[PDB]
This record gives structure tokens, sequence and C-alpha cells, in this order.
């Protein structure tokens, strides 16, 4: 029993920045990868990044690298992602990922409800 | 980098025949997990690490695969199971499948 | 106390044919202990391949077919040779070798593994100038005048396999020298890498040569191109 | 057959703060067996790092750790002071002691875990571009930036082939870096290379 909350949803304006945080709880934060998918209305799922819990410069997918920032808080628990720069078709829904990683080998276990935004 | 093709992107199977899924590479994979995402629902883990089964899934949900084809076997259908199905993997960053719609 | 050595950090030869391994114990004769031998597929885990011992018993494991990769042990140059017999796409990998040395302590033994080797299969080689052809970078004017350190450049290209050791030391101390380097990248045909040495004030006034290790190099030894001493 | 699954396939960890590596026996018992740890920091230079009982490496004793727990049935290595050096793949190998009539005395592996390390934060410092060349070929030399981002280019640049910067962390925590470029024509020319805000040139600075 491992819980991912996650917010409803957000509208914007656009040319305007959107923070979007993952709260994770019930597993030791420490040890699991973080990632963020992101999913659209007749879609393909496309990966946007990952980071370790205490890390820092965390990989980014080559199409979001430049839109796209993730930071972790320990303290607090939660991951953020922070979207910046965004454009008409920047509409879609943004899950957030806990990576199994004894036997599991990187399978994201436990999705998040995920946020529709949209502009 | 690998690209992982699922085919046919929308597939009809009637209900009570025990049907496959299937997820193919480009290249070498290790390892292949399985999602199934409902309708309205975010994704859920069916099958993980190649043919082991996720905790609170019933137990006719298999897979099968090596190599670079892999396979995802339903036993029974069952109206329940209408969903869109995706295959991901780990080569030190993730991509996931196309994905297929199953339909009763 | 002795350490494994591999005179060759690589190995290509031609698919279908016969290719050898060897590895030599530095200084110290095996005598009653055993040597192994071990192999990683690539994305897979080492497994033990095979054992020889003082009565001279071939061990093995699991599958590993009975005439593939005969293991000889020499006690005159204490070299054990490993032969590997039809290599194939399957039997490229990685191979190493390893022995039980005994501590001075009573009970305790640990495994030395040696370089390994990184066993490569390819096409027909073409053996036109697949040597490294390097290139001397001298620092540039005003710069180690005024900065009171000396930055080198070892340019390289035009070497086949896979992998290539590249390691600095001066001429009068046997030591290496910390180097840094940037990774190869594809060309048209082959590959190619440079590295870079920092040198301080006390090693300023030295003669430095840039070693490289490669198995197609010329006549099977170390090349060695030399840097003018800073001075 | 014995199975040793690591934790991790790849595991980022930063200057000075420890951190652990742990390989799971998925086997009859893990007090049963000795577990020994390796290390492949070179291209594939394996390196012993320590045996079951209190019998490490050379100069491991001070830097890594070794423990063994029963009850989860795993096998614990802590890096007390992670670095450059220490930045490679760790492997977990398992003895098997031998049986009663089995005397090989192999090892059992498991896959390695990628230990990537990350230099703890200092203050942006200026890099001092210097070109050097030989003939036609130039490689000017940005030395001493801390900051990861870095926009590049050559002046006048007719080369046919473009390479790409090496980054890489000196052992004073501010990465270097080389660009090489090899022109057919116009070799005698400049290096110049933007860093954070606005440009650097390697002209009125030699
Ligand atoms: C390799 O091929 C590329 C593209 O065809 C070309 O630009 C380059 O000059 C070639 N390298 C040679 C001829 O050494
Ligand atoms: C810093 O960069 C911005 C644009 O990125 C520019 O407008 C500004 O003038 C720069 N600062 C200085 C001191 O030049």
């Amino acid at each position: 029993q491992v819980q991912l909350q996650q917010p409803g949803a957000e509208l914007v304006k656009p040319g305007a920045s959107v923070k979007l945080s993952c709260k994770a709880s019930g597993y030791t934060f420490t040890n699991h990868w973080i990632s963020w998918v992101k999913q659209r209305p007749g879609q393909g799922l496309e990966w946007i990044g990952n980071i370790f819990p205490g890390s820092s410069s965390p990989n980014y997918n080559e199409k979001f690298k430049s839109k796209a920032t993730l930071t972790v808080d320990t303290s607090s628990s939660t991951a953020y992602m922070q979207l910046s720069s965004l454009t008409s078709d920047a509409s879609a829904v943004y899950y957030c990922t806990r990576w199994g990683n004894y036997g599991y080998y990187y399978a994201m276990d436990y999705w998040g409800q995920g946020t529709s935004v949209t502009v | 980098q690998i690209v992982l093709t699922q085919s046919p992107a929308i597939m009809s199977a009637s209900l009570g025949e025990e049907i496959t899924l299937t997820c193919s590479a480009s290249s070498r994979v290790n390892y292949m997990h399985w999602y199934q995402q409902k309708s309205g629902t975010s994704p859920k883990l069916l099958i993980y690490s190649t043919s082991n089964l996720a905790s609170g899934v019933p137990s006719r949900f298999s897979g099968s695969g090596s190599g670079t084809f892999y396979s995802l076997t339903i036993i029974s259908v069952e109206a329940e199971d209408a969903a869109d199905y995706y295959c991901h993997q780990w080569s030190s960053y993730p991509t996931f499948g196309g994905g297929t719609k199953l339909e009763i | 106390a002795g350490h494994l050595e591999q005179p060759q950090i690589s190995s290509t030869k031609t698919l279908s044919k016969t290719a050898r391994l060897e590895c030599v114990v530095s200084g110290i004769t095996i005598s009653a202990t055993s040597v192994y031998w071990y192999r990683e597929r690539p994305g897979e885990v080492i497994q033990f391949l095979v054992s020889i011992s003082y009565d001279g018993t071939v061990r093995k494991e699991s599958g590993i077919p009975s005439g593939k990769f005969e293991v000889d042990r020499i006690p005159e140059t204490s070299t054990s040779t490993l032969t590997i017999h039809n290599v194939e796409k399957q039997d490229i990998a990685t191979y190493y070798c390893a022995l039980w040395e005994a501590q001075q302590e009573l009970g305790k033994k640990i495994k030395v593994f040696g370089p390994g080797t990184k066993l490569i299969i390819t096409d027909k080689q073409l053996d036109a100038d697949v040597s490294p052809k390097p290139t001397i970078f001298l620092p540039s004017i005003a710069e180690t005048k005024l900065q009171k350190a000396g930055t080198y450049l070892c340019l390289l290209e035009k070497f086949f396999p896979d992998v290539i050791k590249i390691h600095w030391q001066e001429k009068k101390s046997n030591t290496i020298l910390g180097s840094q380097e940037g990774n190869t990248m594809k060309t048209n045909d082959t590959y190619m890498k440079f590295s870079w040495l920092t040198v301080p004030e006390k090693s300023l006034d030295k003669e430095h040569r840039c070693i490289v290790r490669h198995e197609n190099n010329k006549n099977g030894v170390d090349q060695e191109i030399i840097f003018p001493p800073i001075k | 057959a014995i199975e040793l699954v690591p934790e991790h396939q790849t595991v980022p960890v930063s200057i000075g703060v420890p951190a652990t590596l742990r390989c799971s026996m998925k086997g009859e018992a893990i007090g049963n067996y000795y577990i020994n740890w390796y290390r492949k920091t070179q291209g594939n230079t394996m390196t012993f790092i320590y045996r079951e009982k209190d019998i490490y490496g050379p100069g491991f004793k001070d830097n890594f750790q070794g423990d063994i727990d029963i009850a989860k049935n795993l096998a614990v290595l802590k890096i007390l002071a992670p670095s450059e050096r220490d930045e490679g793949s760790y492997y977990c190998a398992c003895d098997t002691l031998g049986m009663g009539g089995e005397y090989t005395d192999k090892l059992i592996f498991g896959k390695g875990t990628r230990v990537t390390v990350e230099p703890r934060s200092q203050p942006h410092t200026k890099p001092s571009v210097f070109v050097m060349k030989n003939g036609t070929n130039v490689a000017c030399l940005v030395k001493e930036f801390y900051p990861k981002d870095i926009r590049i280019n050559l002046v006048s640049s007719k080369k046919i082939t473009e390479f790409d910067p090496a980054i890489v962390i000196s052992p004073s925590g501010k990465y270097n870096a080389v660009k090489l470029g090899k022109y057919e024509d116009s070799n005698s020319v400049t290096c110049s290379v933007q860093h954070d805000n606005k440009t650097v040139h390697s002209t009125d600075f030699e």
C-alpha cells in the first residue's frame, strides 16, 4: 500500500509556467526513483524525466530538456515539476511514478492519478 | 535507444477466447513491463519484469517473451478487461509502446 | 601479492576462427592453487567458465559444451592460456582470469581478478593502417609561463577495436599520472580519441610521453610519442 | 540456482555524504555463504573491495565498509566518502564455500550498479579559454569552469567535421573541457567560447 498524491487539474494562460507537485507516502522516499510521464488524448506515452531523491542534475528527455525542470524535497517528501515556455499543444496529463528496484527492475509500479493541464 | 512498436493499433477480441498482446522492439531488451490503462484511469502495473505477476492482479494475466519479441496473454477475457495496454522497458531511460486497445 | 596481467586489452579475430587469450601471474608461481576463468557477455552477469588445478582436472559448469575453450597452464612461465574454438556472436564477451591467494593470516583468501580482455568479433577486417595515428599538441604561447602549469593533448585516430588504453607517465618515474580524457566518437570508418594531462611546476621540467595501449599497434608493443619538455 | 540481484541498476551519489549499496540474496541463506565486493572504476579493471570477514583490499578499509544482515537476507556495502575515484560500477560476488563433495569454490556474481558521482555546490567561476593548435588541427582549452551549461562555436569555422566537446570533472571540482576541430583551410585562427552570460574570447586574453 503506497500512495502517490497528485493534484486534480490546472488551467493556466499561454506563455505562463506551471508547477506540478507529487507527494509520496508509505514507502521510504530515499530509495526509489521518481519519473514524470506525459499523456495526451489520442497519444503515445512520453517520458519527460526522472530524479533520484537527494540528487542534482536529473536526467531529462531530449524533447523536454529546455521546458522541464524536476526537483525533489526529502523533508517535504514531495517531487516537483516545473514547465515553462508552454505552447498550445502542451496540454496533456502528467503522471508521477515510483520505480521498483530490487526485482521489479525499474518498473513504474505505483502511479499518480495525474493532472490534466490545458491552456 | 530501443523503439517499441505495438501492432495492431486497435485489435478486436471476442469475449471468452484467450488472446495474446504483442510488443516488438528494434533491439534486444532484457526485461519488459506491461501496463493496463482503463477508460479514464491512470495506468496500472499488471506484469512486471517479463512475466512476473504484480500484486493485486488476477492470476489469469500472464506474459511471455524473450530476446526481442515479447507478448502478454490473458487466459479469460471478461467485460472488465476493456482498457489500453502499453509495454515499457528500461535501457538507461524509459521507452513506452504505442498502445493497443482491447474491446469486448 | 602477485597481480594478474593480460597483455592484450582487446582481441579482434575473424568469425568462426580460433582465438587465444592469455594472462600471466606476476612474480608468483601458481603452485598449488588453481586458476579460474570468467566471462561477461554484454548486458549479462559474469559467470564462471573453466578452472584448472594442480592435479590437472579441468572443471566446468552447466552448459559449456565439451571441446570448447580448452584451458592450459604453463608452470615454466607461470602463464595460463585459454583458447576459444569457433568464436561466434554469442562468444563475443569479456574474459577475466582469477586465482585465490592465501593471506598471511590463516584461513583467509582473496580472489584477485585480471584486467580483462574484451574479446571482439567483427566482419572481415582490413589491416590498412588500423594503428592509432597520433598528433602532438604543443602548449600555446603565454600559457604555462603565466599559469605555472602545463597542458598537453595526445590526439589519436584510426584504430578499429572499440577499447583503447591511454595513460601518462614521466620518463624517469614508473608511476602513472592522473590524466583526463574524452570518450571516443564514431567517425567515417574507425574511432578517434584525445587525452589531456596537467603537470605541476615540479613535473614541468621533465620530458613527457603519451603511452597508448592497443591490440593493433605496430610490432605488438605500446606506441610512444614524445612531448618536448617545458623546461 | 543461486541469484544475486542488486538493488539499483544505477544510483547517483554526491561527494561527502555516505551511501549504501545492497545486493539481494534470492537463495538458500545469506549467513552460510561468504560475500565479496568488487569495483570497476577503469574500463575493465576489476578491483577487490571486501571479502566477507574483515579483510579489505589495498586502501579500502578506510573508505568503504561492509556488513551482512540476516533478517532481511541482504548484503550491505557502505561508502563513507564518495569521490571521483569512487565513481564506478560495483559488483556483488557470492562465495559458495564448497559442498561435501564440491571444492571448485567458484564465484556467483550479480549485475553491476553504475554509481555515478556529482560534485558538491561551489560558486561559479570563469573559464580561461586557451586556444592551442598544431597544423590544421586546433583545440581550444576552456579550463576552470564550474557550471555545466556551455555554448560553443569556432570563428571562421570551415571544417568538414565538427567534434563534440568532452566535459570532465577536475579534482578541484571545476569542470574541464576541450573542443577540437580540423580545418581544411585557414588553420591559423582562434577559438571563442560563450559561458554563463555573454561571450568569452581567447583573443585579448592571450
Ligand atoms: C566519411 O564519410 C563522410 C560522409 O560521407 C565524409 O564527410 C568524410 O569526409 C568521410 N571521411 C573520410 C573520407 O576520411
Ligand atoms: C544577461 O543576459 C541577458 C539575456 O539573457 C541580457 O539581456 C543581459 O544584458 C545580460 N547581462 C549583461 C550584464 O550583459
